[PDB]
Parts: C-alpha cells; structure tokens; sequence
C-alpha cells in the first residue's frame, strides 16, 4: 500500500517515476 | 421559601464509574477523518462521580464546591431537574447565575438574588389543562443589580410523568475559561435502573456566558410550601481534571471515540 | 515566534517588527528543510545499496 | 524560456536533455472581503471623553465585543500627551477581527508611566494592576493636571503601596482594609512597625510632573476563532467563485480559489482545517453558506531542449497540470507544449517520465 | 549567554528578561544534538556496510 493530493498543496510535490510498472512486467 | 420540605433529607454520596463522559467538542473548529490530540479540563476515564437522587420521602440537596469545573450527567423520566443555581455565598450578598429550563428555552441570568432555602419552581393541578407549565417561582423573592442576561434557542422538553426504568439522559459539562462561561449539552435517550449505561458520546456546545463572575459553589433549583415533594430522578456531579484525549472524527465531524491516555 | 501564520505577522507587528518573527519562521523552517533533506540523502544511500 | 535555462545553468551552452528552471503559479486576479452588516460603534471616543476614572487598583473596564470596532476617530496621532502602542496603531486595526476588547481606564502618577507595561514591574504593577505579556493594543496617556488635581491633593483617587504578595497580571485586588506590611505580621490595625497598605494620591496642580496626574486608558485585545460581522469599510464585496483571488473570511485573510462544496459543518462550528491545520472550509458570516478553499494552481517548469548547438527548439513541460488557456499536449506528467506527439515508440532520448521521452527529428 | 546554568538565569534576571537567555541556552543544545544524531546515522551506515 489522498495523502497525495493533501501534500502536494503545502509545495511537496509527488515526481512520477520514469519507469511504469507496466514497463516493468515486460523486463520480468 | 425558607421553610424545607418534610420529605428532604441529606443523602449519603455515593459514588458510580463513568465509562466514556467527560468528552466534548473541544473547539468550533471543524475536522474530518483525523486523530486530534488536545490538552483541556476533562473527566478522567474509569472515575468516580457522585450520585445523588430524590424520591417522593427522601430528597437531598448539598451544596458541592466549584473550582476547576464539573461534569453533570442527569438521568431523567419527567425531567426532574429543571437548572442550576451557581454563585459563592448563594445568596444577594453578591452576584449569582441561573439556567433554568422551562422545557421551552434556556433563561440565564445574573442578578442579586434573595436565595430561598428551598429553591422551588411551582408545577401543580395537572387533572385539567396540566400544560406541565410552571406556575409559582419560590426560588428567589426579589432580584436587582443585573449584570447580565441572557436567553438561548428554544428547546423540547418532556415533563410528564412516567414510570419504571429511567429515560431521557441529559449531561452537561460547565467550566471557565478566563471569565467566560461556556455551556455543553447532549441529550441522548437510555435504558438505566442505577449506575450508568455504557456508551460513548460527544458533547455539543449549548451556548456562552461571557460574565466574568466567581463561583466557588453550585446546586440545582430542583422540584420535580412545606408540604411539596419530588419525583423519582438522579443525577451525577464529576469533577474536571487537565486530561489529554486523543479524539477520532468521522467524515460528518461527530467524535466516534476518545483515549485518555492518562489512564491505563 | 508570535504565530505560524505568514498573515498575521504582516497584519499585526508593524514591517520593522514584523521582519523580526518572519525571520524565527525562516532560520527553523530552513533547519527542518535541511533536517528532511539530510535524512533523504541518507535512505539514498541505503536504498542505493 | 531557453534564456531561463541558460541563467539556470550559468552558461549561454545548454546541453541536451530536460532541465528544471522555474516554478509557475496562479496570481490572484481580486480581492473578496466578505462581512455582513454593522450593528453599531463602539464608544472609542466616550472612554477618552470620560470624566473621570477608577484608581489603578479599581480600574473600570467597558466590554466591547464583535471587532472591527469604530475607525472613524482616532486619536492615535498627537492628540494627547503620550502614546504608546505595539504591533500596529489603530488606524491599521479596521483590518483586523478581534473577539473581545476589554478598555481600561484609571489615573496615574508622572513616576508611575514607567511602570505601566506589559511583563514590565513596578510600585503599581505588582501591588495593583500589570498587563499581561499577551497585551497586543495601545497605551494611551494624556496629562490631567488641569483636570483631576485638586488644591491640597486630590484624595478621590487611591493606590495600594504594600501587599502581602505581588498581583499576577490581570487581577483586580479592591481590598481597602488594613493587611500586613511589613515581614511582620500585625494582626489587622497599624501598629507594631507596620502601615497603612493604602494610600491617597497627592494631585497638586501646582508641582511637578511626579506629582501630576496622567490618565491612561488601556484597550486590551483578545483574538479568537469566534466569528467577526465588521471589517474595514467595505462589508459585502460579492463574493466570485472558480477563481484565484485574495479572500478575508471571518478574519482570516490568504489567497486561494474560492470553490462551493458539499461539507456539512455543525452549526456552532464555523471554519474546518485540513490535515496540515490550515484553513479548509470557512461559513459565510453574512448568510448562511459554506465555501471551500483550495489553494491556487502552481508546479514547476520543465524545459525540454537539444543541445545550443543543434537548434533552438524548445519544449517547455509544465509539471503536473492541465492547461487549458493556450503544439499544446497532454501527458502523465503535466502540459507538454512545443512538442510534437508520434504513435511510434523510438529509443529513450530525453525523458520526459512516466515511460515517455523526448526526442529532437525531422 | 550570560551562564550555562538554569538556576542561575531564573534566580537572577527576571522572567519576561530570562527567556531571552534561556532561548540562546536550547537553540544552542538544539544544533548540539542534532550534530551527534546526523554523526550516528553516517557512522551507522559504515557499520551496515
């Protein structure tokens, strides 16, 4: 396992990865 | 007036647990799905408050001390209680406050009142046109020097007389924050014999008294002109402590439950 | 310093007065910066490893 | 926004790849103050124009609720002898709400202006009155030695000069009676090396500034989250959702979009705050309404170019956001302008995140 | 500040004048300690390895 959402309004903000996991499954 | 009833007589304290009571809204501010951890004067978890009771040849009045603040938590039927009497010397030898519900609003007022020793609200002829209605005011003979008034929202309150097990449950949380008086009721209906039902809930605020005026002593006005008595009631006097309790909110903003962590 | 509210020290303390609690808010607030940015540089080199 | 990436890398040659310049945010475009009507003034002028006070021990206090009070006169400016205020003078107060004001008034001497303070001691100040370290109002003094003094003194007014123990600030001690003085018990009346606790001013009109009496008057501030019905001249401003604005709500001033949501608050509660305990969801204190706050757009800038020495295109990525003002797209990452979108999957250039990348063709 | 003691700030100045002094004495301890608690975690580190 939004505390997303509610961080990224006091300037904390979430970077989304490069990698997907769908990406991920394919180099599994 | 100043003459006591033949049925009152001084009960012995005696003492019950109080499951979750002594909780309330600590603040007007709102909050939604959070745990809030805040430091006020509570009513310990697990504690001892006084019981007392009056019966139609038994009915006890003392006088208790208010220092900190109290936790009132009053089981009713017919709604025996109808308010409060607080002050220092209880007397017109300086100011006194009153809440006194006439199962239409909250009447607060702060006068200098002449205290009869037998605080008493008359309700009588209830064969035709009963209305439960108050009728003769043997509580204070006269009044003058007003620092304050006040009247709140109107209310619903049953009077009538009932029988068996104990109904309606009113619990009232009073302190002083700085001067100012600030007022917390719940009403909540209960099954109850003796002792307390188990249960948790939330204190709402009533209303505030900004006065300013010292109290080291309370009591309520009673009833339910030697030869009238009362009904069957109980009612529970705690006592307020600096406790800290971490509140639960539900997305509506209703306490689902409380920890004293002072405890176990 | 008097309040965490940026508001009300600009609302309250005069702008000679006021650039003395703004800057308590700045020196502590740069510490916990600081403090969150040493401790994610360290779980970098654990999850590194 | 290339010229950014330049300043940002401190040199004219920008290598290729994405580079972070800058962070875009929303400017508020109004300004809403919203409070219902007035009641009525306070009497800022009645206190001053009083014709006489209490004595410092006895000082009369007039409780005035529901800020803003009256801003229409003020006398903060060389109206009377001294003054002495902190944070901001009464002129800059209209702008803020209080709960409850208490206004003191009582009488001192030309020695005794030192001693009235907050956290401050004193001959008065422990024995009578001390204001407290939380007092954020004024002090005003004005010179009543054409007023109050009296030939031979004037005995109307009194001060208590010894006490068993110093008062706490706030604390009002009216006892006249005759107490200890000394370290010496002596049993109520004087006598056995003690002396008489209270004391008679000696306003002589015709000596000197000790001796001259200076009435003060004490506005003391409270501030709470208890609702404000007055601020400032302006009341209603007609309230503008869906837009990025400066909003004063029951006294509590920020900037943030103005949204109408679904929240029910209890009727006594009249502002929620989120999990960061700042503003959430304010009541309106004119109607009844309840509107939510949420706070402006902002993110940061992405700049997406190739080096300086192959050309000057360049794609500014906007950091999770949906643009749409406005070459204009869209991916999981934010706005994506001055770039073109191919179906076709290449080799991993420039990435842009969220398994997406960047490249400069044909 | 004027000495390292408590006992000897609280029973000299006043009050409103000693938390001045004391606020030198915790701000002072506050880097003090954070210094050893950032050490442990990089020495910790070496000891992980």
């Amino acid at each position: 396992t939004d505390l997303i959402c509610a961080q990224k309004f006091n300037g904390l903000t979430v970077l989304p990865p490069l990698l997907t996991d769908e990406m991920i499954a394919q180099y599994t | 007036q100043c003459v006591n009833f033949t049925t009152r007589t001084q009960l012995p304290p005696a003492y019950t647990n109080s499951f979750t009571r002594g909780v309330y809204y600590p603040d007007k501010v709102f909050r939604s799905s959070v745990l809030h951890s805040t430091q006020d004067l509570f009513l310990p978890f697990f504690s001892n408050v006084t019981w007392f009771h009056a019966i139609h040849k038994r009915f006890a009045n003392p006088v208790l001390p208010f220092n900190d603040g109290v936790y009132f938590a009053s089981t009713e039927k017919s709604n025996i209680i109808r308010g409060w009497i607080f002050g220092t010397t209880l007397d017109s030898k300086t100011q006194s406050l009153l809440i006194v519900n006439n199962a239409t609003n909250v009447v607060i007022k702060v006068c200098e009142f002449q205290f009869c020793n037998d605080p008493f609200l008359g309700v009588y002829y209830h064969k035709n046109n009963k209305s439960w209605m108050e009728s003769e005011f043997r509580v204070y003979s006269s009044a003058n020097n007003c620092t304050f008034e006040y009247v709140s929202q109107p209310f619903l309150m049953d009077l009538e007389g009932k029988q068996g097990n104990f109904k309606n449950l009113r619990e009232f949380v009073f302190k002083n924050i700085d001067g100012y008086f600030k007022i917390y009721s719940k009403h909540t209906p209960i099954n109850l014999v003796r002792g307390l039902p188990q249960g948790f809930s939330a204190l709402e605020p009533l209303v505030d008294l900004p006065i300013g005026i010292n109290i080291t002593r309370f009591q309520t006005l009673h009833i339910s002109s030697s030869g009238w008595t009362a009904g069957a009631a109980a009612y529970y006097v705690g006592y307020l402590q600096p406790r800290t309790f971490l509140l639960k909110y539900n997305e509506n903003g209703t306490i689902t439950d409380a920890v004293d962590c002072a405890l176990d | 310093a008097i309040s965490s509210v940026l508001n009300d020290i600009l609302s309250r303390l005069d702008p000679p007065e006021a650039e003395v609690q703004i800057d308590r808010l700045i020196t502590g607030r740069l510490q916990s910066l600081q403090t969150y940015v040493t401790q994610q540089l360290i779980r970098a080199a654990e999850i590194r490893a | 926004p290339l010229s950014e990436t330049k300043c940002t890398l401190k040199s004219f040659t920008v290598e290729k790849g994405i580079y972070q310049t800058s962070n875009f945010r929303v400017q508020p475009t109004e300004s809403i103050v919203r409070f219902p009507n007035i009641t009525n003034l306070c009497p800022f002028g009645e206190v001053f124009n009083a014709t006489r006070f209490a004595s410092v021990y006895a000082w009369n206090r007039k409780r005035i609720s529901n800020c803003v009070a009256d801003y229409s006169v003020l006398y903060n400016s060389a109206s009377f002898s001294t003054f002495k205020c902190y944070g901001v003078s009464p002129t800059k107060l209209n702008d803020l709400c209080f709960t409850n004001v208490y206004a003191d008034s009582f009488v001192i001497r030309g020695d005794e202006v030192r001693q009235i303070a907050p956290g401050q001691t004193g001959n008065i100040a422990d024995y009578n009155y001390k204001l407290p370290d939380d007092f954020t109002g004024c002090v005003i003094a004005w010179n009543s030695n054409n007023l109050d003094s009296k030939v031979g003194g004037n005995y109307n007014y009194l001060y208590r000069l010894f006490r068993k123990s110093n008062l706490k600030p706030f604390e009002r001690d009216i006892s006249t009676e005759i107490y200890q003085a000394g370290s010496t018990p002596c049993n109520g009346v004087k006598g056995f090396n003690c002396y008489f606790p209270l004391q008679s001013y000696g306003f002589q009109p015709t000596y000197g500034v000790g001796y001259q009496p200076y009435r003060v008057v004490v506005l003391s501030f409270e501030l709470l989250h208890a609702p404000a019905t007055v601020c400032g001249p302006k009341k209603s401003t007609n309230l503008v959702k869906n837009k990025c604005v400066n909003f004063n709500f029951n006294g509590l001033t920020g900037t943030g979009v103005l949204t109408e949501s679904n929240k029910k608050f209890l009727p006594f509660q009249q502002f929620g705050r989120d999990i960061a305990d700042t503003t959430d969801a304010v009541r309106d204190p004119q109607t009844l309404e309840i509107l939510d706050i949420t706070p402006c757009s902002f993110g940061g800038v992405s700049v997406i170019t190739p080096g300086t020495n192959t050309s000057n295109q360049v794609a500014v990525l906007y950091q999770g956001v949906n643009c749409t003002e406005v070459n204009v797209f869209q991916t999981r990452a934010g706005c994506l302008i001055g770039a073109e979108h191919v179906n076709n999957s290449y080799e991993c250039d420039i990435p842009i995140g969220a398994g997406i990348c960047a490249s400069y063709q044909t």
